[PDB]
């Protein structure tokens, strides 16, 4: 119940199945460092936070 | 124009791991052939042993 | 023959035997369930900054929404 | 306008880890129903005794 | 000892089934789809035999020895170099009227 409201404090957690994602974990670490990475990219483009 | 140089040079350290063998995969592949072989040698062992 | 696929394959015979653990499995408690696995993978990244991001971002598109200028 | 093409990058930020979160929640659920099964198991072995 | 031997006999059950186990996890270790995937990424390299790939599979494999590790190391050189590529070709349409 402590991670579901965190699903339910983060958006909703219902919200989410319908998305499409493999559902191993590694992807979707590697996923989240490549979005991570990409973010710090467009934010040195940008310079301020 | 060095960011491109630069990403010929990524290209050519991906093919380095592509071209060949995957080598963390193969190294993976080879410990897990390992100790499936040992496991394999100490149940062999045993069933004998009893 | 290269000696690079020689370098790279790993000899089967290299490891020592592979001997396990004592002389036999380790003694386990009747259940020892131990769920725990609070986190699996991801971490690094927190998700509450980064929600306090997106609260941000719909409250500068319902700004965008408001008239700015003229 | 320029936080505005960040922030569609961010929110996929946002859209990957709830779907990590949620795919966590999935695989607590499922332990847990493993655990309930074993514990029904026992609890017919219980009364079996 | 009926008892005693009747649970050796079960318990010695158990171990053949485990060694069944084990045998059938030895026989899925090998030939696996990426065993498949392997033997033409030999034949790939094999289009493309040694000279400058021979050299640069050199510095790579004393870059991995320097670095003392394979798999952290590969991941961690991957990301790196995708997070240089992901800013790239920034106004590299035009080189030469520029500077004519």
């Amino acid at each position: 119940q402590r991670q579901i409201q965190n699903a339910c404090a983060f958006c909703s957690k219902e919200r989410i199945e319908n998305v499409d994602l493999p559902d191993t974990q590694e992807e979707i670490k590697r996923e989240l460092d490549k979005v991570s990475r990409m973010i710090q990219k467009a934010e040195k483009s940008l310079g301020l936070s | 124009v060095e960011s491109l140089r630069d990403f010929q040079n990524k290209k050519g350290e991906i093919e380095l791991h592509s071209q060949l063998l995957p080598y963390v995969k193969v190294k993976d592949h080879k410990e897990k052939l390992n100790i499936y072989k040992e496991e394999y040698e100490r149940a062999k062992a045993n069933l004998r042993a009893i | 023959d290269p000696i690079l696929k020689r370098t790279i394959i790993s000899k089967r015979k290299a490891p020592s035997n592979n001997e396990d653990e004592e002389i036999v499995k380790t003694p386990r408690k009747l259940v020892n369930y131990v769920p725990l696995k609070i986190f699996n993978l991801g971490d690094s990244f927190d998700d509450t900054i980064t929600t306090t991001v997106a609260k941000l971002q719909d409250l500068k598109k319902e700004i965008l929404d408001s008239p700015r200028s003229n | 306008r320029e936080l505005n093409q960040t922030s569609d990058l961010n929110e996929r930020k946002m859209l990957l880890q709830a779907k990590s979160l949620w795919i966590d929640v999935a695989h607590n659920t499922d332990a847990c129903k493993n655990l309930e099964n074993e514990i029904s198991g026992i609890q017919q072995k219980v009364d079996e005794v | 000892m009926n008892d005693v031997i009747g649970f050796f006999n079960e318990r010695e059950a158990d171990l053949k089934s485990q060694y069944e186990d084990k045998k059938k996890f030895v026989k899925e270790m090998r030939d696996t789809p990426e065993f498949q995937s392997w033997m033409r990424e030999i034949r790939s390299y094999d289009q493309d035999t040694k000279e400058k790939l021979n050299k640069v599979a050199e510095k790579y494999e004393e870059e991995g020895n320097f670095n003392l590790s394979f798999v952290q190391d590969v991941l961690d050189k991957l990301e790196s170099e995708i997070a240089m590529v992901n800013h790239d070709e920034s106004a590299v349409t035009i080189l030469d009227q520029v500077t004519a």
